[PDB]
């Protein structure tokens, strides 16, 4: 179902695409996995702990 | 909002008091960042006092973790609302769902 | 971890690649061959080393 | 040793365009292209809104009666307002509106160098018949990202507490992508093309951005103890009355060193200084171990 | 006042003056190790990967 | 003490009989004051601000 | 909205053919673009003349054995690739290896021409074993603006034009007064001794500037 929803999005089945270093501009060997992850910021913030 | 969800986040957001839930269905008379006033439909309404449901939204105030707790209206001026609908989102909630 | 996967991916060989079988004077022009995209990082090659 | 140049610039939208470069030698499309992408994303002129003073607002954490938007939300909306200026490095605009309805970016007063690229842009909504909001939107020009937090060091009396500072978003560029395809010019062995497809807010022309980018890029190749400290303090550090301070400044006395040189005679000869003011000055100077008619001989060093 | 000069002075006193780094579960003696301070903009301590 | 007594008479400073206990923002934290509340003992005169 | 130019350099070079140059002030993210673009240009494209092809006196092929030399012909070809040649207005010059004896043939054993200059007399071409060991040959140089291997000549010796042997850039944090973080860009190069690394950098990035002469 995931790959099938990837087809509808024009994006590959692998979930991996080509990525280029923003430094040298050259391509990265092998495909890398890119996507959208839900990420939380816990409150351990450094200006507290320090 | 969680882009990848479960279907529970709606229940977690609503059942917890953070969000502001409609007491009775109707239309919104007034929508402010401060308050939200809803005109109740006659069917759900009681015979005496007539009346409209006015929800006073909690604004920026100290939480227990020294974070912020603030409410924002998710409804627009003169909008249809149903009983048990989210009128306003609390902190870390999006449109009746739970965004952590 | 990251570093050892680095040296592992670096020092390794596949069956066929760019510059397979060729010969070079030393590590200098080996790296010079790789960085220009002419030769694959892992390819079977005879080189003169000291 | 053929040098490149530009060709058809295709504008598909107010937002973005594809700029192209024909004469590219072997492998140079990448070398030029990525390097161009870097400077393009990083360093570019931008006019992003900085300071905002609103109607009844002391801080960004309040809510104004008559608007469903929180003040912080309104600032965050303003930060996303794209404007372009010409002759002014910093202009201040004035926004005014009332009645029920959305307040867009076209509701501001239009100035000489003001150009609004998104007139439909929403600053904030208006929920009540009689409710009105006025604000001064102070828009200045700069490069890179300048957050609101680092903005306060210099300070120097930002006292108008009604003025809320916002993070500087200065940059026309959103997305830049460069693709090299083999470009066949009539006669030549093999050459490449450079298709740079960029994304903007409309406040900068493609040719302009692509120009300054390589301008900076090449521009980088250009190389490839006696006396009292208290004497240099401004007169405001003496904490005199407004009258005395203004009088002294009017008499070309801007620092303590200037004041301690003057004598009572000379000061009494001024058009605006009476005995009360002189008493005050002598009092505040004596309170810090200073006085009038002090000689320091050597005013000033450097 | 954090006048701009003091920073350079700090760069002087930091140079050859080592600091001690320690973690919570100290077991073997390597649990505490001395390094040479490198001034950093941030509130976090940067620790060499191999360690 | 003696050196302090010399210091004061040289500079002519009255040493206050009052010590500064004022509440000041904790070191390192920077924010905007959104609220102020004053509690007064019942029967004690409320100050101007209150 | 004025910009930032560097202000602190200190080319620290080891020996002669090797160099490590450094630059302190530099705007954020400029160190990588500069370092990389200059590295790409330095490696892939550069003027220089070494060896394209050398005729074989003993045999007609790169695969054979010479009387008097245990080195394979390809081996001696590699040695020839490592020969530093700096030529003058003469575009293509040819030398000769005339020498014989019980000892190795050096770069000082080559024939001296007018416009030809060899920077390394200690350079080893091949050894010479016992007796007379007949040996002498003609060596043809050529020019390129990049690196052209022997296989790239379709219609043999690998032609190493670009003087650069090794190029690397290291970007580290740069501290200037009240400016928080800047880039410090350290370019380290090794060359073949023909053109010195210092100017090599100049002419290299000069190619870059010529490429931009149509815009700014």
């Amino acid at each position: 179902e995931i790959k099938e929803l990837l087809k509808l999005g024009d994006l590959p089945t692998s979930g991996q695409i080509r990525l280029y270093d923003g430094r040298t501009g050259e391509q990265f060997e092998r495909p890398v996995t890119v996507g959208y992850m839900y990420m939380l910021k816990l409150n351990h913030l450094v200006d507290d702990k320090m | 909002k969680p882009l990848v969800g479960t279907g529970m986040e709606r229940a977690v957001a609503v059942d917890s008091g953070v969000t502001a839930v409609a007491k009775r269905g109707g239309v919104v008379q007034y929508v402010d960042a401060s308050r939200i006033v809803i005109k109740v439909n006659e069917d759900e309404m009681y015979p005496g006092e007539a009346g409209i449901d006015i929800y006073n939204l909690t604004k920026y105030t100290r939480s227990n973790q020294n974070t912020c707790i603030n409410q924002m209206p998710c409804v627009s001026l003169g909008e249809p609302v149903e009983r048990g609908d989210v009128l306003a989102d609390g902190p870390s909630t999006d449109l009746g769902e739970l965004a952590l | 971890q990251d570093v050892v996967l680095g040296l592992y991916y670096m020092t390794r060989d596949c069956v066929n690649a760019k510059g397979e079988g060729m010969v070079l004077t030393g590590p200098k022009e080996a790296e010079r061959l790789y960085r220009s995209g002419l030769a694959s990082l892992h390819a079977r090659v005879k080189v003169r080393i000291t | 040793f053929l040098k490149p140049r530009l060709v058809d610039i295709e504008q598909v939208s107010s937002t973005h365009a594809k700029v192209t470069l024909e004469p590219l030698e072997r492998g140079f499309g990448h070398t030029l292209g990525n390097a161009l992408r870097r400077i393009l994303l990083s360093s570019m002129p931008g006019c992003a809104v900085t300071e905002v003073e609103i109607d009844g607002v002391l801080h960004e954490y309040s809510t104004k009666e008559g608007v469903q938007e929180d003040i912080l939300e309104i600032l965050l909306n303003l930060k996303g307002l794209a404007v372009r200026v010409q002759g002014k490095d910093e202009v201040i605009l004035t926004l005014n509106k009332s009645g029920i309805g959305p307040v867009t970016a076209a509701d501001i007063t239009h100035d000489g160098d003001v150009e609004i690229v998104k007139p439909q842009h929403v600053i904030c909504h208006l929920t009540d018949e009689n409710a009105s909001i006025s604000m001064r939107i102070k828009v200045q020009r700069g490069r890179g990202y300048v957050p609101a937090s680092t903005r306060i060091h210099s300070e120097e009396d930002e006292r108008p507490i009604g003025r809320l500072l916002v993070d500087a978003c200065y940059s026309p560029v959103e997305r830049i992508a460069y693709n090299v395809e083999a470009a066949r010019v009539e006669q030549r062995t093999d050459l490449d093309k450079l298709v740079i497809e960029m994304e903007t807010n409309g406040t900068i022309d493609p040719e302009e951005a692509i120009r300054r980018a390589a301008t900076i890029l090449a521009e980088q190749l250009e190389a490839f103890p006696e006396f009292d400290p208290i004497l240099l303090r401004p007169v405001d550090d003496l904490e005199l009355t407004v009258r005395s301070a203004n009088c002294l400044k009017a008499e070309a006395i801007h620092y303590i060193g200037d004041l301690v040189q003057r004598t009572e005679v000379e000061l009494l000869k001024t058009p605006n200084l009476g005995k009360k003011s002189l008493t005050e000055i002598k009092d505040v100077l004596a309170s810090r171990g200073l006085s009038l008619g002090m000689r320091l001989e050597n005013w000033p060093p450097a | 006042r954090e006048e701009a000069v003091v920073w350079d002075i700090l760069d002087e006193v930091i140079r050859e003056h080592p600091v001690l780094l320690n973690r919570a579960p100290t077991l073997h003696r390597l649990g505490i190790q001395a390094f040479e301070p490198v001034l950093i903009e941030g509130k976090a301590i940067q620790l060499h990967p191999l360690v | 003490t003696p050196e302090e007594k010399l210091l004061r008479a040289i500079f002519g400073e009255k040493a206050s009989d009052v010590k500064d206990s004022s509440l000041r923002v904790p070191n390192g934290v920077s924010g905007t004051v959104i609220d102020v509340q004053v509690f007064t003992r019942d029967g004690v005169e409320k100050d101007k601000r209150a």
